[PDB]
């Protein structure tokens, strides 16, 4: 379950620094 | 006797409260402690500033050759009379006397100087920018995707968040070459070697004086520094940077993060998760903020919060 939120929450900062 | 030295008193304590507005002239980072005392001649009895190791001082002016007027870069803390280093020298000189005076004849030598040793000398303070350049390390290298889009959305975050408050910036030079006995007499440290060295000790130190120059007016001042993957890099500089370590704490995380970029980064996987180990491996306290939230806003809020604090040590409301 932390893996799944990490991801979501990592990914979701990745795009923001597009 | 008295009535002419509480006079020079009133003068000095005169000299201190127009200080309080003036600007900053420059800024050190201390290597030596000092607690003051009454027999060393405070200009205004009682206002010495007390400071240790590693302390930050923004110096408004030198008073004297003996004597300068600054204060301790932190909330609450006021002008006072910080000695200059030809004072500490000499109160440090009185203290190795005053300390053979007072030993033991019963007491035998000490450890020796090993010989042949070679020893630099420490000034008991270095010049540092008077405001601290925020630099981002991790998750892991810089000029790879995973690294420079979280670091990138953190700079903009910045940008609107402290605008009007912050230059954002980036160096040209490799400013881990910038070591303090270096840049001090460039022509002690000529070494004759075959590196992969991009910059000159030149373009290094035109860097490090446009650092020092965008933090004079106290901005906050944030440096893109791509060469910059570890605090140890310019621990030996005398940019004395706030170093904000961007935390993934699961090495599983990052290497799903670095596949989601595809064969082309993720065929650099290896060096990525070495780099990522190796901050990971750190003491903390070579991080000044270590940001370890899995959200970007969270990550965010903290490091606003620290930077709110930070302005509120370099502005007094007094100033």
């Amino acid at each position: 379950q932390q893996l799944e939120e990490d991801l979501r929450g990592y990914m979701s900062w990745i795009t923001q620094g597009e | 006797r008295e009535a002419l030295r509480k006079e020079a008193e009133r003068q000095a304590l005169a000299q201190l409260e127009k200080a309080k507005t003036k600007p900053v002239a420059f800024a050190v980072r201390t290597n030596v402690g000092y607690n003051p005392s009454p027999g060393d001649e405070v200009p205004v009895q009682g206002v010495a500033i007390t400071f240790e190791p590693k302390d930050f001082l923004h110096i408004k002016e030198k008073y004297n050759n003996d004597w300068w007027i600054g204060r301790l870069v932190k909330e609450g803390c006021e002008v006072g009379f910080i000695p200059s280093p030809v004072k500490l020298d000499s109160l440090r000189l009185l203290q190795e006397q005053t300390l053979r005076q007072n030993r033991l004849s019963s007491s035998k030598h000490g450890k020796r100087i090993p010989f042949f040793k070679k020893t630099e000398h420490v000034p008991p303070y270095d010049v540092v920018p008077s405001m601290r350049p925020i630099i981002l390390v991790g998750p892991s290298l810089k000029g790879y995707e995973v690294t420079d889009m979280m670091q990138k959305a953190l700079f903009d975050f910045l940008k609107h968040r402290f605008d009007g408050r912050i230059s954002i910036t980036r160096v040209t030079a490799d400013i881990s070459l910038a070591k303090r006995s270096v840049l001090n007499n460039p022509s002690k440290h000529i070494i004759i070697e075959r590196s992969n060295t991009r910059s000159s000790l030149a373009e290094v130190q035109s860097e490090i004086e446009r650092i020092f120059e965008l933090a004079r007016t106290l901005q906050l001042v944030a440096l893109d520094a791509d060469t910059i993957n570890h605090p140890a890099q310019l621990s030996k500089t005398s940019l004395a940077p706030i170093i904000v370590y961007i935390k993934i704490t699961s090495p599983k995380v990052l290497q799903r993060l670095i596949k989601s970029r595809g064969k082309s980064q993720s065929k650099h996987l290896n060096v990525q998760i070495a780099a990522s180990e190796k901050l990971a491996q750190c003491p903390p306290e070579m991080f000044d903020i270590i940001l370890d939230e899995n959200q970007l806003e969270d990550a965010c809020e903290h490091l606003a919060e620290y930077l709110e604090a930070y302005w509120k040590a370099t502005h007094p409301p007094s100033s």
